[PDB]
């Protein structure tokens, strides 16, 4: 199990093996809504709620579900 | 006069997100 960093600035990715520690995403819009995409202060939480935030903390446990840069060559 | 360089993060590199 693993959970990327909180997204301070240099996304390096950290561990998160305390049992309950998914990777949440603090964003306001995401998907081209300014310049640096948008707010996405990642982090690690023990609960994976779900609803219609329209702008709040997302969730996704398992492991390394908050990478962000999943761009493949080509 | 810079007086706010600690707000939040963005998609990856918006050190100063707000503006």
């Amino acid at each position: 199990i693993v959970c990327h960093t909180t997204a301070t600035s240099p996304i390096s990715a950290v561990t998160c093996p305390p049992g309950e520690n998914l990777c949440y995403r603090k964003m306001w819009c995401d998907a081209f809504c300014s310049s640096r995409g948008k707010v996405v202060e990642l982090g690690c939480a023990a609960t994976c709620p779900s609803k219609k935030p329209y702008e709040e903390v997302t969730c996704c446990s398992t492991d390394k579900c908050n990478p962000h840069p999943k761009q493949r060559p080509g | 006069i810079p007086g706010k360089r600690t707000e939040s993060f963005y998609e990856c590199c918006k050190e100063p997100y707000p503006d």
